């Protein structure tokens, strides 16, 4: 097992980054959508592509 | 009447030099300046640490 440690790390602990991507998504591209839900119709012609 | 009228119209008249002076005051082209801001972002992306 101590053969495969570097490749392990290499493997996964390296990987993390990976799951960083989907912190900042959850974090604020539909967490900050607050908006959206609140706002009268005539505005959603404009934020659905915003 | 036709020298009182005369006389009426006579003393009227000042009056609408003073009316059309305001008038011509009232058509002087002024005006000022409006200025705004604005600002839009946008995340880059994030690690652990």
């Amino acid at each position: 097992p101590m053969l495969y440690k570097e490749r392990r790390e290499t493997l996964k602990m390296v990987g993390n980054r990976l799951g960083g991507l989907v912190r900042v998504a959850h974090a604020a591209q539909d967490r900050d959508l607050k908006r959206y839900f609140k706002a009268r119709r005539k505005d959603r012609r404009k934020v659905a592509e915003e | 009447v036709a020298n009182g009228h005369l006389e009426l119209i006579f003393g009227w008249l000042p009056l609408i030099g003073e009316l059309e002076g305001a008038i011509e005051y009232a058509e002087l082209p002024d005006l000022d300046f409006i200025r705004c801001h604005g600002l839009h972002t946008l995340v880059l992306q994030s690690t652990p640490w």
